[PDB]
């Protein structure tokens, strides 16, 4: 029956979502 | 007529003292000292503690 194991939805952190926006701007 | 005579010394006074000539340089002199240009970027993050 395969319990749970729903890939666990979730997503970056905001302050996540800034560090990598941050080392994009570096690499703009 | 001296009135009249009067009246056109107070309006060479107005003409002097209404000549705007030299506000429109201050504004081109103003937007020379500028010179702007942007939004070729999308994102342009102002990041700041």
């Amino acid at each position: 029956r395969k319990l749970v194991h729903d890939k666990e939805l979730a997503a970056e952190d905001e302050q996540v979502f800034l560090m990598k926006q941050q080392s994009l701007l570096a690499k703009q | 007529h001296v009135e009249g005579q009067k009246l056109k010394q107070d309006g060479d006074s107005f003409r002097m003292k209404l000549n705007t000539q030299e506000i429109f340089d201050d504004w081109a002199r103003k937007v020379q000292q500028r010179n702007l240009g942007v939004s070729g970027r999308i994102f342009t993050i102002e990041s700041t503690r």
